[PDB]
């Protein structure tokens, strides 16, 4: 919460996670790198609304286009997954691969991102099964045998 | 006489109270008790069959 999360951050924090560009080792930057790594992280929550499902990202309206500075709807809760799988995505185009601490951080924040989806469907009745003369189905409830459906 | 006849199955003086008894108060537990067996037993065969 607090501070709202932009497109832009999320780009930024991924580009400075990996020493690309960040004040921290040599600094510099360029747009097209960013407008770049702006429209995959849209296509990749377009196709997160399949597995991991949705989880509240808001889409540009129109035509239009994505743009940096767009508010995302994201929680702070979410960003670190977020960042870290948008990473993953976009290092191959610097020709680069990743290490094995940066694929453990991103497996961690993945989990915690599922941990926070569950729904565990809880199966039900079947429908010809009867429900028993101690619910008396005579006078409290009606319909002996569950409806199982609805 | 008060006309009033009590007929008994069981009966005690345990203390300062009578205490009476039929024949169906002892054999509640396993009777409630099998009935919470056969319903529990019912369900989870129904969950799985193949």
């Amino acid at each position: 919460m607090a501070t709202v999360l932009t497109k832009g951050e999320i780009v930024l924090f991924a580009l400075r996670k990996f020493a690309i560009a960040s004040n921290a080792s040599l600094t510099d930057v360029e747009p097209q790198s960013i407008e770049d790594g702006v429209n995959d992280l849209e296509d990749m929550m377009s196709e997160w609304m399949i597995n991991p499902g949705d989880i509240g990202y808001a889409f540009a309206t129109g035509d239009e286009q994505p743009l940096p500075d767009d508010e995302s709807g994201l929680p702070r809760k979410y960003k670190h997954a977020v960042g870290y799988q948008l990473l993953l995505r976009m290092l191959s185009d610097y020709s680069l691969e990743p290490t094995p601490q940066v694929l453990s951080n991103a497996q961690r924040s993945y989990d915690a991102l599922m941990t926070d989806t569950l729904v565990v469907p809880s199966m039900r009745r079947r429908g010809d099964f009867p429900v028993g003369q101690g619910n008396k189905y005579d006078v409290f409830t009606s319909d002996r045998y569950y409806p199982g459906d609805l | 006489h008060i006309p009033l006849i009590p007929v008994y199955g069981k009966r005690w003086f345990i203390d300062d109270i009578e205490r009476v008894e039929g024949h169906i108060a002892k054999a509640m537990d396993p009777q409630r008790l099998y009935n919470l067996q056969v319903s529990m037993l019912a369900d989870t065969a129904a969950q799985d069959p193949g």
